[PDB]
Order: structure tokens, then sequence, then C-alpha cells
DNA sequence: GAATTCGAGCTCGCAACAATGAGCACAT
DNA sequence: ACACTGCGAGCTCGAATTC
């Protein structure tokens, strides 16, 4: 049973993998939802692990080839839809999630200037200990 | 002993149990009343047996109308032996209890080379041999003369048993193989036509695997035995390698070219049904023709059957009774042997399981011979990808059927291979009064160097010296046994050849013999027996074997034989084979499993199994290397069972060669003492 | 390699010492130890050389405790004995040493003293 | 009252993961 | 149509003392 169309069938595209209630036959790559990878959807909707598998309920992935590996391993596949449906679940609402991607996108500005900071202390008081005594 | 679980009175046939052993027999009467499945991992081999035993034979006495026949489904004939003298201590116990006799009869069941009593027929050394010259004399026609009562062959046994076997059973008394054999002895019976007789009406049935999961035997012996019973699938870890193998065909040249000889044999006597013939000649060459290219690897489950029916035009309606008439074929034949037609029965074997199995399976023809770029050696394999197709008659047409074994390593692996759901699915970890084992893993070398056994690490001495300084270093430390698995024979021999060119293996030998397990089963039995013999004297000795070898599943090392188990390296299978790389592809799609988590939980369950070879009792201590730095890795030393994985503590995790050692040396002085 | 070079203390009888710094002064898994070389800990914590003791006790073992005399470290070496003198332990003085300047003891000469000085004082 | 020194544990971003071998029990 | 486990950052404490 579809949920957007209500055709009877035995199963399709989604409905054994998504659990999306929907026939395969609306498809709409590009007009409803597509395969979004879990490094892509962790890095950028901001889900960490303990979100894609034990936030009630658990959303599940498809294993396919890593396409430039081909003998190295996996490569994990979630759906869109599931991932918009979840980040508009754990993170408020659709505003609160860019403005917490701003203070993290000016954090890794702020190691990046501190790194270089650190390092004229510790290297200039090799120097300077040097001097100091007498 | 009136041993009282969660309502049941069981009759324990012991004085003190274990606190766990009670536990096993309370999660398994809550499979029973649920009348469902389950998938129960138990560490030890005896006292598991018994303790299944206590409680349901106990529970078929108090609702005999739920359960009505126990099936024990166990490995092979020694331990089909060991599970009947565990059922006459626990009947014997129970008529010293109650003082009274019962209608309680217990068999066991094996291949006519077990059950046999003709003088001229039970000397025949292969299985396919004495099946055939019994069925010389076994057979409908050749007891078709025999109503005349002529002296024409036959056997004495088998007439003397459709006489007078069908009026009476049984009565009583647990039979073994040898008990049947001497029943038939001073009877004069057969005893595999009367054990084969009352299988339909006991209450224990103690046989193989293959007759109950194999689908061309299992519809001839257990097929109308009960619709109300307890399967019980005892050292059950490779239940997917028995599925797999019992609907797989292998077929190559050799095969194909004695499969002519077949057919010129089946021409010569038509002359003294003609359809058929031609229907076989012209398929025997189109599997000629397929192993007539000489090309890259391909695959094609159900595009066999179309190509099948272009240049041949041979349908699989006819092919669905392939081998149903070949087998009335060589009855109105009445031919002598018929393993001598083994060949076409293989070839009519695969024409039947391409025409209706074709879901899950792959037809891969290699050409291309292993490890050699151009040599004419062609072979094509009908690789089963799909392990719960064997047993999907298993859990349907039976009450209750229990998967048990010792080092079931992730319980959530075999309900998602094998298509059913438990209801249980628990794990158990054995009581002990001491640190029983010492599980270790021996990571990094003694200069800090990595000691894994990958295959770009094999060939650098820098970690062959780390394996060879390793046994050199246990061996001087260890009593009496040391038993070394390697992962394979080509890597057995290029690092014991490579220990004797460097001055390593003349320093093992100071300490220890030792003693090679080759592939042939004459060299191993000599060197095998030699090994438990200098065990047993001075000198102590090392069975250095392959850990996917006879004796890596066989022989049990039992205390002071084999104190320390040192696997070098994971034993992982091939895998870069065409068979294998299409089995994970299934696996991929089908139940979502990671190609990965299939590799190590395949390895993790050979690597536990001979490693928990090494202890098997109360007094029984063993250490348990694992040279290996791909051991420490979390989704490894985290499959490994929960029996063995409560004393891998995080110090014993990374030690080095010589930091192995004094954990070894401290582990060993301190079991030596008495209790 | 906090967990195998504290390994690497227990069963072996090669490496003998090891130098800890405020990470054992509560109930962790140091290995039975024999004698303890208390050098230069926290104030006046009687708490510590009550959880130092803890090492020892885990004649058949004696810990010292290293005091720079005519300083400030000489008040406070007292402040911590004052728990363990209520419970019995008696802390004997050991002025000058069983032979300290025979062996080859370090720092022997006043150059070599010299630069040590200038190592300390380079810090402020 | 407000720092320091050096320890602690808890989160959490970060960078990059891997997987090589060899054979007998069971139905007409 | 990429990516597991260790491992150092901040963050916020405690113990005892300087400032
Ligand atoms: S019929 Fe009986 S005696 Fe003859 S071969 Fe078979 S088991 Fe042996
Ligand atoms: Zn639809």
């Amino acid at each position: 049973i579809c949920e957007e169309c209500g055709k009877e069938f035995m199963d399709s595209y989604l409905m054994n993998h998504f659990d999306l209630p929907t026939c395969d036959n609306c498809r709409d790559a590009d007009d409803k939802h597509k395969l979004i990878t879990k490094t892509e959807a962790k890095q950028e909707y901001l889900l960490k692990d303990c979100d894609l598998e034990k936030r009630e309920p658990p959303l599940k992935f498809i294993v396919k080839k890593n396409p430039h590996h081909s003998q190295w391993g996996d490569m994990k596949l979630y759906l869109k839809l599931q991932i918009v449906k979840r980040s508009l679940e754990v993170w408020g609402s659709q505003e609160a999630l860019e403005e917490a991607k701003e203070v993290r996108q000016e954090n890794r500005e702020k190691m990046k200037q501190k790194k270089f900071d650190k390092k004229v202390k510790e290297l200039r008081r090799a120097v300077r200990s040097s001097v100091w005594k007498r | 002993m009136k041993l009282n679980v969660d309502g049941l009175l069981v009759y324990f046939p012991y004085d003190y149990i274990y606190p766990e052993q009670f536990s096993y027999m309370r999660e398994l009467k809550r499979t029973l009343d649920a009348k469902g499945h389950g998938v129960l991992e138990m560490p030890s081999g005896t006292g598991k047996t018994v303790s299944l035993l206590a409680l349901i034979m106990a529970y078929q006495r108090a609702y005999p109308l739920e359960v009505t026949k126990l099936i024990y489904c166990s490995r092979t004939v020694p331990e089909i032996e060991k599970v009947i003298e565990e059922l006459r201590k626990l009947l014997n116990f129970y008529e010293k209890q109650e003082g009274e006799k019962l209608p309680f009869l217990g068999l066991a069941l094996s291949s006519r080379k077990n059950l046999c009593i003709h003088p001229e027929v039970t000397p025949l050394r292969f299985g396919k041999d004495v099946d055939g010259k019994c069925h010389s004399l076994t057979a409908s026609y050749v007891r078709a003369q025999y109503q005349h009562d002529t002296s024409l062959p036959h056997c004495r046994f088998y007439e003397e048993f459709d006489a007078h076997g069908r009026e009476v059973p049984l009565p009583a008394g647990i039979y073994n193989l040898d008990d049947l054999k001497a029943l038939g002895r001073r009877q004069g019976w057969c005893p595999y036509f009367l054990a084969r007789y009352s299988i339909l009406h006991a209450n224990v049935v103690v046989y193989s695997y293959h007759y109950l999961l194999d689908p061309k035997i299992a519809d001839l012996v257990s097929k109308e035995l009960a619709r109300k019973a307890v399967v019980v699938f005892d050292e059950a870890h490779n239940i997917d390698n028995v599925c797999i193998d019992s609907m797989s065909v292998n077929l190559t040249r050799r095969t194909l070219d004695r499969c002519q000889g077949n057919l010129e044999t089946l021409q010569k006597t038509v002359l003294r049904a003609e359809h058929f013939l031609g229907f076989l000649r012209r398929l025997l060459e189109y599997v000629k023709w397929r192993l007539r290219v000489q090309h890259v690897v391909q695959e094609s489950p159900p595009a066999f059957l179309s190509g099948l029916a272009q240049r041949v035009c041979i349908q699989r309606k006819p092919l669905r009774f392939c081998a149903e008439r070949l087998r009335s074929l060589l009855h109105t034949l009445e031919i002598t042997d018929l393993a001598d037609f083994s060949p076409l029965t293989l070839l009519a074997n695969f024409a039947t399981l391409v025409s209706t199995y074709a879901k899950g399976f792959t037809i891969i023809i290699e050409p291309f011979d292993d490890r050699t770029p151009t040599i004419a050696n062609p072979i094509l394999h009908f690789s089963c990808m799909d392990a719960s197709l064997a047993i999907k008659p298993v859990f349907e047409r039976f009450q209750s059927v229990i998967i048990t074994s010792g080092t079931l390593s992730p319980l959530d692996i075999y309900p998602k291979i094998l298509d059913f759901h438990p209801v249980t699915m628990a794990t158990f970890t054995m009581t002990l009064a001491r640190v029983c084992l010492c599980p270790m893993i021996i990571g990094r070398g003694n200069d800090q160097v990595a000691i894994s056994s990958k295959f770009e690490t094999r060939e650098d001495i820098a970690v062959i010296r780390n394996y060879g300084n390793l046994l050199l270093e246990m061996s001087a430390v260890v009593p009496d046994g040391i038993v070394a698995f390697f992962t394979s024979y080509q890597y057995m021999e290029s690092t014991v050849a490579s220990w004797y060119e460097q001055g390593i293996l003349e320093n093992i030998q100071r300490n220890k013999l030792l003693f090679i397990e080759t592939q042939d089963g004459a060299e191993t039995s000599v060197a095998l027996e030699k090994y438990q013999e200098a065990c047993e004297n001075g000198r102590g000795a090392i069975l250095l074997s392959v850990a996917r070898g006879k004796v890596s599943e066989g022989i049990d090392f039992v205390h002071h034989y084999g104190r320390a188990v040192i696997m070098f390296g994971v034993p992982y299978v091939y895998t870069q084979s065409r068979i294998l790389k299409a089995r994970l592809e299934y696996l991929r799609d089908q139940f979502q499993i990671r190609e990965n988590d299939f590799l190590t939980f395949d390895a993790m369950r050979h690597a536990a199994q001979c490693v928990g070879r090494a202890i098997r009792g109360k007094t029984d201590y063993g250490l348990m290397v694992f040279a290996d730095k791909r051991f420490a890795r979390g989704d490894k030393r985290g499959k490994l069972p929960r029996w063995i994985q409560e004393h891998l503590t995080d110090a014993n995790l990374n030690l080095t060669v010589d930091e192995g050692v004094q954990v070894a040396k401290y582990f060993l002085r301190q079991m030596a003492q008495p209790f | 390699e906090r967990m195998q070079i504290l390994q690497n203390f227990k069963h072996n009888p090669k490496i003998n010492t090891i130098f800890i710094s405020k990470v054992g002064d509560t109930s962790f898994d140091l290995p039975e130890a024999n004698v303890l070389i208390q050098i230069s800990s926290h104030g006046g914590s009687r708490r510590q050389e009550a959880q130092r003791l803890g090492r020892v006790l885990r004649y058949n073992a004696f810990f010292y405790s290293l005091v720079s005399q005519d300083t400030q470290e000489m008040a406070y070496s007292t402040k911590r004995q004052r728990f363990l003198v209520d419970q019995g332990y008696s802390f004997k003085v050991i002025t000058k040493l069983a032979g300290m300047e025979e062996e080859d003891l370090a720092f022997s000469t006043k150059e070599e003293q010299q630069q040590l000085l200038q190592k300390v004082l380079a810090a402020t």
C-alpha cells in the first residue's frame, strides 16, 4: 500500500530500504528524495554517530561498493528525506541548524590562528630563556 | 538429585551442578513452552550434553503431547556414540532412582558402512562402494528371482529382516551403533534397516546433520517421523557451510569426460528411453561447450537456462525430471552397481538444480586456473549463496529447533543468514574456581615491529623472525605441548623453511620436538601419535598445523596436550576467490551484511573453535595466545565469545613478545598448585 | 604508554625504578612496591603521605622522604608526618647515609653543579 | 577573594580506514 | 558517488598554596 498514489503492490524501490511509505512509480529522483552518504550527512547536517542508529525510531542504511576503492570496503547510503526529518527533530527548527554551523566554521578558523600563535610562544621561549639567564 | 527448574522436576544424574548450568536448563525450557526456536551459546562439550538431555527427556514426561521425540543432530560418528553413552548414564540413574523399567528407546543412525554384518561387503573402505554392493544384493530385481528362493546371490540378513522385524519393535535399552550390530548379530537381522524402521517410533534419535538438512536425503528417512519434535543442532558453528555444500555441485573436465563413458555403456544396453539418451547427449555437449571457452570468469544463474534452449533447444520442464528418470532408467535396466554411474548422477543432480533453484544461486565458470596465467584447466561451480535454503523445511516442519555450540561469536548473525526468528538467543559463560584460561594478544615484536600476517607483511624478515622469536620463547616456559595453528600450508612451508635457514629452528628443537601436520592422513596420524607420546614422557612437543585443517576440528586437546595454543595470524579464507566474491555480493544486497563484517565473523569462529579446543573439563587449564596485531581491534576481539572474552583484559591486549612470556610464566606457575 | 611502563615494572626483573608525578595519589593499580623514595611533593598534604604509604604496605618494606634541610620543606615534612605519628609510625632521621661519597654519584665537581643552577634559574 | 600548578574526567572534532588458500559423512 | 578507531584540544572541576 503506497502512501502517495494508493496503489496496491508487492514491493518497490523504497519501503524495503528506508521504510518510506511510497511506491516505486513516483520515483522523483530530483523531486522527492535522493541517496546521501553517511559521511555527507554526518559532516553536512551535523549529525553525530548516535543519531542515525539510536534516536527512536532508528533509520537504516544501504551498503554498496566504494566507488574509487573497489576492493577495500563499503559505502553507506542514507535517505535525504530521512535525514532532514531527523535533523529537524534533533536540532530544533531549520534555522537552528545553520546558526550552530556558524560557530563551528569559525572554530576551525579559531584553531588555525592559535596553532600559529602557540608556536610563537613555544619557539621564542627557548631563545628568550638563554638571554634571561646570567 | 531432584532439581526443580521453574515448573519442572528435572532428575539430574549428578550431585553438584554449576550455577550457570541451571540457567541453561532454565533458558531451554523457555523455548519449549513457547514452541519456538533458540540460539544458545554454551562453552563445554560435556555437561552441556548431559544438561540438555536431563531437561528434554524430563520434559516429555510432564507434557507428553507437546513434545514426543527428541532429534539430536551431532557432527559425526564419534560424537554420535558419545551422546548415547551420556544417555544410558541418565537412564540407568533413572533405573536406580525409580526401580522400574520404561517404554523408552533411543537409537543412533549412520551409514551402511557403520551398520554392516555381511562379510563380503563389510571391509569395503570407500563409502560409495558399500552402497553399491549392498544394492547389488538388496535391489528389488535381485529379490525378484528370490521369490523362487534359489542359490542366486542375495543378503541373508535383509531377507530375514522383513519377515520378522515388523511385528515386534525394539522394547527398551538405548542402543549404540555397536549395540545395534550386536542385536542384529544374535537375532540375524540387518542393523541398518532395523534402525531406519524403528526411527519412527523412538524418543531420542541421534544422527548426523545430513539426514535432516540434506534435501535429497531428508525426504527419504526423516519424512514422516514427527510433526511435534525437538531438533538440537549440537556443535553448530558451520551450519552455513553445511547448507551451502549440500546444495552446491562442482563440474570439471574430468567429470564430464567420464559421463561420455556412462552414456557409452548405456548405448550398449538399450540394444540388448532412447529419447532420454539423446536428451543427455544434448546436455553433455552444451556444458562441454560452456567449458570449451578460455575467457573471463562469468556468472549467469537463470541465463544459463536461456542459452541452454538456444543452441540445444532443451527447456526446463523436462529438465526438472532429469534426475528422476535417470533413477528410473537404472531400475529398469537392472544394473549391478550404481557407483560407476556417479558422474552421470552428478550431471543429473546438476540438471535438476538449475531448473528449480534459481533465486540466490550462481554458475561461476573459471577457465583461468588459480595462480597460473595460462594452464588449460577449466571448472564451473554451481555455488549456492543463501544458507537459508536448506533449513526452510527444517525451520517449518518441526516444532522447536535449537542451534547450540560453544563459540557462536555474534549471536545476531545466525538469525540474519538463516531466515528465522528465535525467541531467546542467549549466551552463557562457564564458572571457574580459578582463572582456567589466560588469553593474550601478543601484538608487536620485541623490537617494536608489527607482527600481523597481512598479504604485504609476509615476505619481510622482520616478521618471520618475530614469529620464530615467539615460538622459541614460549617453548621454554610452557610444559608439555604447544599447538601452533598457521593460516595456510604455503605459509607454514615458507616460514618453517625460513626459520631453518636462520638460527631459529635449531634452538626450538633443543626445547621441544616439532611435528608438522601434513595434508595426507598417513603421515598426520603418525605425527599425531608421536605428539601425544612426547607430551607424556619428558620432552614435550610442538604440533604446528593449519587452522582450516583436519586436526583443528576433530582432535580435542585435553589437559597436558596443548597447554598453549598459538594462533599465527587471523585465519582468513582466501578473500579473492570468485565464489566468495559472489556470495558477499549476495550478503550485501540481501540481509545488508557488510562485506568486511562477514570475513571477520568467519575468521573469529575458526580462531575461537581451535583455541577453545584446549580446555575440556574441570581441572583443565590452558594458555591461549593470539599472535597477530589485528586481533586487538574492536571488530575482531569483540567477536570471539563471552567465555574467552571476559578474561582478555586491557593489559593483555598489545603485549610484546618478551612481555607475553612473563604473563604466561606467571600463569602456568599459578595453575600448577593445588586448590 | 602509561599502561606498559607500569606493566614493564611488575613482570620484569630488569626495569626496577619508576618516576610517577602526582598520578598515584589515589587507589590506582601500582603493582606492590617495596621502597618509595618520595621527593618534594605537595605542601602540607597529610592526605598525600598516607596515600603514598598505601603503595608500600600493599623490615619488609620501607619508604623514604627526601628533604632539603634548612629550607621551607623542613616545616612541610613535619606537617605530613602529623597524621602518621597518630597511627603509630615512627619517622627516623638519616642525616648522613651509609657511605654516600664512595660510589660513582652524579654532581661531583662544582663545574657540573654550576650548570644546573643556570638551568633552574633560567625558568623564572 | 582570586589566581597558580597539575591532575582529573567528559565531549567531541580530526584524520582516514582495508580482506589472501587446498579435499571423505550421507540417500536408490 | 568515501571513509573505523585512537588522540589530543577545550571545559570544568579539586587540593593546597601564593598574592
Ligand atoms: S542389507 Fe544389511 S547386511 Fe547387507 S550390506 Fe546392507 S546393512 Fe549390511
Ligand atoms: Zn506512489
